[PDB]
C-alpha cells in the first residue's frame, strides 16, 4: 500500500526520451546542448545584479524598473525565456518582498537564473505564503517586526524580482563593487545585501 | 486540479533545505537535467505539439503519491514524455524499451478543460475582487488558498495571454486575457495562524468578480 511505482533509472528514462525524438527528426542539431549552454552560462543572478546596482545609483532607472520593469530589462537585453513580462518590488523600511512558486517553480530565468532546488522544494512552496517571517528566520533572515512581509506567488506570466534596500556603508561603491552583494538570494527576497566589515 | 501539487499553506513541512547565500552548487547536479525544460521546449517551439500551460498539466496529472516521491527534473521528464506519447508523437512501448524498463506516466486528463469566460471585467488599480468560488476539476492557475477571498488590485498587465484552464487542455478557445497582481491580507487567507503580512497572487481577469 503506498508504495512507489516500479521505474527504471531517471537517467536512462531522460536518455530514452531524448533518443526518442531525436531518432524520429524532431530534435535540431545541437538543440539541447544549446538550451544547456543558454542555462548555465546565460541566464544568472548576475544580470538581475547588474539591474539592482544600475537602480542604487540612477534614481531615473531605479523609477523606470519600478514601472515598467519588462522596458528596463530589455535596455540590457536581458528580456528572454520565463522573463518575458518582468516586475521589480520595492523593499522599503517598512516593506520585505518574497517570490515563490507555490504550484511548481516559476522563476524569472534570464535575471535570476533557473531556481536552486530549494526554491522549488515541498517545503518553499508549502509554507512561504503561510509564515514568511518563520522560514526566513530559519534560512538565516531576520525580519523585524516593524517589517510587513509581502510574498508574491508566481501564478501567471509575471515574472519578478525584488529591489532590495541598499545597505549603509556602500555609499559611493562603484556598480561592480555594489553587484558583488547583491545575490541570488537577494534576488528572490530570502536573503538581505550583506557588507563585509 | 485540486491536487496535491497545490502546496501553498499546507502544514507539516520541516525546514527548507537552505540557508541564506549557501552553496548550490552547478545548474545541474546530473548530466541528464537539462533535457527536460529542452525537450519542453522543442515541443513548444519545434515541434508545437502542446503549450508551457499543458506541461504544467501534466506534472499536475502525475499520480498523487508518484508527484510527491519524485524529485523535480524528474517530473518534467515524467510530464514531456506523457505528452508525446498523448499526442500520438511517440509510444510508451518505445520509450520502455529505449530505457530498459518501466517508465510510468502521468494519469489522463479528467477533465476536457473549460472555455475562457464569455464575461468578465477589466478592474482597475486599488479596487476590491473576490476570487470567484468555482471548483475546476482540470487546469487553473489559482491557489485553493485564495479561492472566494477578497483583496485589492496592485497592478493590472499591460499585456494579455491564452486562458490557462483552456490552452492547459490543448484546447481552441483559451481567447485572451490580462492578469492582475491581487493583494491579500494574510489574516484573509489564513486567519490568525501565520505570522506574514501580505500574499500578493497574479491571477487571471476571469478567476475574479468584484467585490460584493
Ligand atoms: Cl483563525
Ligand atoms: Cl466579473
Ligand atoms: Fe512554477
Ligand atoms: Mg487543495
Amino acid at each position: 500500500e503506498n508504495a512507489a511505482p516500479a521505474q527504471a533509472p531517471v537517467s536512462d528514462r531522460a536518455w530514452a526520451l531524448f533518443r526518442a525524438l531525436d531518432g524520429k527528426g524532431l530534435v535540431p542539431d545541437g538543440y539541447v546542448e544549446g538550451w544547456k549552454k543558454t542555462f548555465e552560462e546565460d541566464f544568472s543572478p548576475r544580470r538581475g545584479a547588474e539591474l539592482v546596482a544600475r537602480a542604487w545609483t540612477d534614481p531615473e532607472f531605479r523609477q523606470l524598473l519600478l514601472t515598467d520593469g519588462t522596458a528596463a530589462v530589455a535596455q540590457y537585453g536581458y528580456l528572454g525565456p520565463q522573463g518575458e513580462y518582468i516586475v521589480a518590488v520595492e523593499d522599503t523600511p517598512t516593506l520585505k518582498n518574497v517570490i515563490v512558486c507555490s504550484l511548481c517553480s516559476c522563476t524569472a530565468w534570464p535575471i535570476l537564473g533557473l531556481p536552486p532546488t530549494w526554491y522549488k522544494s515541498f517545503e518553499y512552496r508549502a509554507r512561504v505564503v503561510r509564515e514568511p517571517r518563520k522560514v526566513l528566520s530559519e534560512m538565516g533572515t531576520e525580519i523585524a517586526s516593524d517589517i510587513e512581509i509581502r510574498v508574491y506567488d508566481t501564478t501567471a506570466e509575471t515574472r519578478y524580482m525584488v529591489l532590495p534596500q541598499r545597505p549603509a556603508g556602500t555609499e559611493g561603491w562603484s556598480q561592480e563593487q555594489l553587484q558583488e552583494i547583491v545575490t541570488k538570494d537577494c534576488l528572490i527576497g530570502v536573503a538581505i545585501p550583506q557588507v563585509p566589515t | 486540479m485540486d491536487g496535491v501539487h497545490d502546496l501553498a499553506g499546507v502544514q507539516g513541512f520541516g525546514k527548507v533545505p537552505h540557508t541564506v547565500n549557501a552553496d548550490i552548487g552547478p545548474t545541474f547536479h546530473a548530466e541528464w537535467e537539462h533535457l527536460p525544460y529542452s525537450l519542453m521546449f522543442a515541443g513548444v517551439a519545434e515541434l508545437g505539439a502542446f503549450s508551457v500551460d499543458e506541461v504544467k498539466y501534466v506534472v499536475e496529472r502525475m499520480e498523487p503519491r508518484h508527484y510527491m516521491m519524485t524529485p523535480y527534473y524528474e517530473r518534467y521528464v515524467i510530464g514531456v514524455a506523457t505528452l508525446m506519447v498523448e499526442k500520438g508523437i511517440l509510444t510508451q512501448d518505445e520509450l520502455e524499451s529505449l530505457a530498459g524498463g518501466p517508465f510510468p506516466l502521468s494519469r489522463p486528463s479528467e477533465s476536457e478543460g473549460r472555455p475562457a469566460p464569455v464575461e468578465t471585467t477589466t478592474f482597475e488599480v486599488g479596487q476590491r475582487v473576490r476570487v470567484r468560488d468555482e471548483y475546476v476539476p482540470g487546469h487553473i492557475r489559482m491557489p485553493a488558498y485564495c479561492r472566494g477571498r477578497v483583496g485589492t488590485i496592485s497592478h493590472r498587465t499591460t499585456e494579455k495571454w491564452p486562458f490557462p484552464d483552456a490552452i492547459g487542455h490543448g484546447r481552441n478557445d483559451a481567447g485572451e486575457e490580462p492578469t492582475y497582481h491581487v493583494k491579500f491580507a494574510a489574516e484573509e487567507l489564513f486567519g490568525s495562524d501565520t505570522d506574514g503580512g501580505s500574499v500578493v497572487v497574479d491571477l487571471f481577469e476571469g478567476y475574479l468578480e468584484p467585490a460584493a
